[PDB]
């Protein structure tokens, strides 16, 4: 089949700002090419179709131009309305169809520390055979966040989920939540309990901790 | 012109789903219907057409042998059955109308059908507080809904008294089968004490509401 | 001779489906193409290596009035150059074209509640037509590998898709009925004609 490539993978510029989004196609499409908005929790839009056709009711500051296997999306002015990811669809072979990987469009904001809170199990939950101690990072950019769990100075493997928000509609900051799952008997069996956090907004790894006395 | 689905439906692994897609308003004639899915984490995926007469159907080849699109050659309805789910078909279903052909667009698109497709049942979330003397001048608080199924969860806190500041994370799938998430909010420090803070869980599918009590103890 | 019967081609009061383009080899005289540029009537008059006005001030064999409906989406694409679903699979002008596109709107004339079935365009084809093409077969795409036998089913469609003309459908997607006029100037010395 055809294999569609965008690049960048993610773009962030400032409202205002002119975008180009890269749609590269591993053959020859002529100009059967369309683009796509989606909106997050959203279905998608159709935003360009045959490369450089705008759709009925879409803005003029969506554009396309390219042919055969290059193909370029362009927003002459950024919006805020326009921060969703935008994938390109290749038709040639008329029977099938296939997307991009997609690239995310961020509202570009200056780099932000993100604000760092732990949290110890808690009292109901240590009552069932699990605890969970989260550590927050909040409102930070870009989305970029290395979080390390340590137990008396020992890395944490495997053990750790994290989730991730969408990009804030105010302030275009993000929110990382990390959840690190250990039965009961082994959270007594260590005493501190520190998350070290590492982002291009910190000039020094930031490390908040607690001890299993305190309280 | 409206493309209307089928309700959300979870199955067993093993098992099929058929989602319907509703369609009025315009001449269906003269435009071709597809059905792409989108897995959570994950872009479009295009899965096949099918045309507004007689079948005449194309499936992609991952599809292929497991996919089946008909009509209702009445309703305008178009079904798209997927046969031997597994774990990664779990995604949002759209059907979308393409003019023309070929070139076309995908001009209307339909709300999306969330199949979940797991081992598990419907289960009742668990709530736990997270509370932090701060270190500094704003104070963090949270409730963790954890193991519940089938998406989703909706948080609000002091009955939506509390907006600004409130981050809920999406949900999480574990080892155990079941999605789990945190919903957290920074308040100022002072505020700890003065104010009374409620988290109010509501998961509709195990007709389960929680409101937690998010408030830190010195011991 | 006489008058020239361009009265014939775009008064005419049924037009051919884009794929099955109906051409008119008209050959009786030259008529006041001066005349068509400034009617209301005609949306779209777009010339190529030659202006509207020396059309009458000039000289070609055979002009050929090619008619057809397509949708006003689908106007654009009646030019040299371009590409997509008419362009490649139904009517094709030349990068080198020598002539004129004439549209208008129809869908006072070929629009019917309920949808209007009729005009009919080809779909698909396994390569893009030549200039001045026309493909009208009928037979069976085979899109996989196992064959039709003239059969409709899975990979196997029929390769002409019906307009669905409506008088309530969008204005992107009304019938337009187009007059594309192909002529052949003579290679006398820049005197006579040029
Ligand atoms: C077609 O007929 C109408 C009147 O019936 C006339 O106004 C118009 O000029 C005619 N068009 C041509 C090309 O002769």
């Amino acid at each position: 089949e055809i294999g569609m490539t965008q690049s960048p993978a993610t773009l962030s510029l400032s409202p205002g700002e002119r975008g180009t989004l890269s749609c590269r196609a591993s053959q020859s499409v002529s100009s059967y090419l369309a683009w796509y908005q989606q909106k997050p929790g959203q279905a998608p839009r159709l935003l360009i179709y045959n490369a450089s056709n705008r759709a009925t009711g879409i803005p003029a500051r969506f554009s396309g131009s390219g042919s055969g296997t290059d193909f370029t999306l362009t927003i002459s002015s950024l919006e805020p309305e326009d921060f969703a990811v935008y994938y390109c669809q290749q038709h040639y072979n008329w029977p099938r169809y296939s997307f991009g990987q997609g690239t995310k469009v961020d509202i570009k904001r200056t780099v932000a520390a993100p604000s760092v809170f732990i949290f110890p199990p808690s009292d109901e939950q240590l009552k069932s055979g699990t605890a969970s101690v989260v550590c927050l990072l909040n409102n930070f950019y870009p989305r970029e966040a290395k979080v390390q769990w340590k137990v008396d100075n020992a890395l944490q493997s495997g053990n750790s989920q994290e989730s991730v928000t969408e990009q804030d509609s105010k302030d275009s900051t993000y929110s990382l939540s990390s959840t690190l799952t250990l039965s009961k008997a082994d959270y007594e069996k260590h005493k501190v309990y520190a998350c070290e956090v590492t982002h291009q907004g910190l000039s020094s790894p930031v490390t908040k901790s607690f001890n299993r006395g305190e309280c | 012109v409206q493309l209307v689905q089928s309700g959300p439906e979870v199955k067993k692994p093993g098992a099929s789903v058929k989602v319907s897609c509703k369609a009025s308003g315009d001449t269906f004639i003269n435009s071709f219907f597809h059905w792409v899915r989108q897995a959570p984490g994950q872009g479009l995926e295009w899965m096949g057409i099918i045309n507004p007469s007689g079948v005449s159907t194309t499936y992609a080849q991952k599809f292929q042998g497991r996919v089946t699109m008909t009509r209702d050659t009445s309703t305008t309805t178009f079904y798209m059955e997927l046969s031997s789910l597994r774990s990664a078909d779990t995604a949002v279903y759209y059907c979308a109308r393409e003019n023309g052909g070929n070139s076309g667009d995908f001009d209307y698109w339909g709300q999306g059908a969330l199949v979940t497709v797991s081992s598990a049942s419907t289960k009742g979330p668990s709530v736990f507080p997270l509370a932090p003397s701060t270190s500094g001048g704003t104070a963090a608080l949270g409730c963790l809904v954890k193991d519940y199924f089938p998406e989703p969860v909706t948080v609000s806190w002091n009955s939506g008294a509390l907006t600004s500041g409130v981050h809920t994370f999406p949900a999480v799938l574990q080892s155990s089968g079941l999605y789990s998430l945190s919903s957290v909010v920074t308040v100022p420090s002072s505020s700890l004490g003065t104010q009374t803070y409620i988290c109010n869980v509501n998961h509709k599918p195990s007709n389960t509401k929680v409101d937690k009590r998010v408030e830190p103890k010195s011991c | 001779t006489n008058l020239c019967p361009f009265g014939e081609v775009f008064n005419a009061t049924r037009f051919a489906s884009v794929y099955a383009w109906n051409r008119k080899r008209i050959s009786n005289c030259v008529a006041d193409y001066s005349v068509l540029y400034n009617s209301a009537s005609f949306s779209t008059f777009k010339c190529y290596g030659v202006s509207p006005t020396k059309l009458n001030d000039l000289c070609f064999t055979n002009v050929y009035a090619d008619s057809f409906v397509i949708r006003g989406d689908e106007v654009r694409q009646i030019a040299p150059g371009q590409t997509g679903k008419i362009a490649d699979y139904n009517y094709k002008l030349p990068d080198d074209f020598t002539g004129c596109v004439i549209a208008w709107n129809s869908n006072n004339l070929d629009s019917k509640v309920g949808g209007n079935y009729n005009y009919r365009y080809r779909l698909f084809r396994k390569s893009n037509l030549k200039p001045f093409e026309r493909d009208i077969s009928t037979e069976i795409y085979q899109a996989g590998s196992k064959p039709c036998n003239g059969v409709e089913g899975f990979n196997c469609y029929f390769p002409l898709q019906s307009y669905g003309f409506q008088p309530t459908n969008g204005v992107g997607y009304q019938p337009y009925r187009v007059v594309v006029l192909s002529f052949e100037l003579l290679h006398a010395p820049a005197t006579v004609c040029g």
